[PDB]
């Protein structure tokens, strides 16, 4: 038992991290088969970044303007192309440690592991949520660009995030591995700002369920609420509206515990309206919203009696 | 109540 | 910018994890060169667990009883011995992905990364501390026995934890890689209790420095003495701060220009008057599972 913010093992991803250098900019690439994927802002000078015509900037580049290193060994670049905001660098050698992988786009409220990297080398691994406003609250310093977010299912790596930049509020913005930004962000140096964030309600409820499975009951009440009465409190406190899809995905946790979803909803309302009053839930004094129902079942692994 | 040695079967 | 509870990259340790099986009993082992280390209770059946005679149970075992799988590949055991609460199973193949490594017995209040494994397959990775009462607050299900805790010291994997058991309170107990238990705990399914826990004071101070490095200043203020701070520290069930603690918070103090005793004054107020609906580094409690070097690794972007 017990419950921790748990990342996926990073080995399959580490074996794919390279260092890409174009001029005075260095960042990380992801080396799968004979291609290196990195943020395309690697080709830009400061001046370029102010109004980049990426089509026009990339045709001006030679394969030898790109220095790609896999640890101690230079990879020879034999071609370059652009897919949306990612640079695909064609290299003369296929990554012999390329795992079984897919490129996926994740939705707001879903979680992934980040392998934070600099100079093509791994610093560490942590768990993140895509926020409702399409930012991530990462730990990223200068040179982290090209660091990826992933989930692992059996032996297959789902790459869902590539890191591009930091927004004024200190949150992080990036693309899928097909190079579409999550959120309304562009990879040019103009004024941009994260939208209004909200708390991921279904995840806070998933987390309350994990607390009960792991022994915590102080915050339970004999009350219940309607989906509508809760959402009026949800809005007050800047939580996402709860929907029947959310109530459906909590059903397995509901069964395992015998606490109906609108009951737990009544717990959360009181928790929002009173606070915790010097008490803790799973080692936290805040309501935790970066655990999906899936993530709770992965660590709680409950049975559903039929 | 009792310590669990966390083998599987 | 940002601050996360960050685990070490795990790839070096993932290539060492194998599935050990005795009869129907299965757990994980650590394949370093031509040895597989694992908890000795792999030789137990469910009814042996109350107070097993390990010495007797082992005499009854032969090399052919120990089935060892590294992924799909089968490993022939060619030798077996017991050191404290670990089996060492000599196998006929050296692990070609053995990283440079050592075995270290770590001190209470030190952190490490746990690679949780099931059926010899890594499932997850998270950061942990050896609590002062010699337990860790883990996430482990049945079959997690043999999972390892580790640090990366520059280029070398420091193995500091093998997972054995869950205590009744839901906290976790295990050995160093030389089969010796952290704390007073034995590998028996008996009614064993943890001792009185305590907050790791030096870690809390190291975390407040991380909050200042990341531009969070609101709790700085007053200046206290060492002895006045500790009178307050122990009322709040914090470890007394030693002069060596103050010494190793020196780099962080120098880098931030905040004297350790000024940060003790900050802490003293937070303990007394609370965080008053405030947060530090995304948390509304005082975090004690960041060591000084943990703050430097994340804040300066140390790679391996």
């Amino acid at each position: 038992s017990g419950f921790r913010k748990m990342a996926f093992p990073s080995g399959k991803v580490e074996g794919c991290m390279v260092q890409v250098t174009c001029g005075t900019t260095t960042l990380n690439g992801l080396w799968l088969d004979d291609v290196v994927y990195c943020p395309r802002h690697v080709i830009c000078t400061s001046e370029d970044m102010l109004n980049p015509n990426y089509e026009d900037l990339l045709i001006r580049k030679s394969n030898h303007n790109f220095l790609v290193q896999a640890g101690n060994v230079q990879l020879r670049v034999i071609g370059h192309s652009m897919q949306n905001c990612v640079l695909k660098l064609k290299v003369d050698t296929a990554n012999p440690k390329t795992p079984k992988y897919k490129f996926v786009r994740i939705q707001p409220g879903q979680t992934f592991s980040v392998l934070a990297c600099y100079n093509g080398s791994p610093s560490g691994v942590y768990q993140c949520a895509m926020r409702p406003n399409f930012t991530i609250k990462g730990s990223f310093l200068n040179g982290s660009s090209g660091s990826v977010g992933f989930n692992i299912d059996y032996d297959c790596v789902s790459f869902c995030y590539m890191h591009h930049m930091e927004l004024p509020t200190g949150v992080h913005a990036g693309t899928d591995l097909e190079g579409n930004f999550y959120g309304p962000f562009v990879d040019r140096q103009t004024a941009q700002a994260a939208g209004t964030d909200t708390t991921i309600t279904v995840n806070v409820l998933a987390w309350l369920y994990a607390a009960v499975i792991n022994g915590d009951r102080w915050f339970l009440n004999r009350f219940t609420t309607t989906l509508n009465d809760f959402n009026l409190v949800a809005m007050k406190y800047n939580y996402e509206p709860l929907t029947q899809d959310h109530v459906d995905i909590l059903g397995p946790l509901s069964a395992q515990t015998g606490i109906a979803v609108l009951d737990m909803c009544a717990s959360l309302k009181e928790l929002l309206q009173n606070g915790m009053n010097g008490r803790t839930i799973l080692g936290s004094a805040l309501l935790e919203d970066e655990f999906t129902p899936f993530d709770v079942v992965r660590q709680c692994s409950g049975v559903t009696f039929q | 109540k009792l310590a669990q040695l966390q083998v599987a079967y």
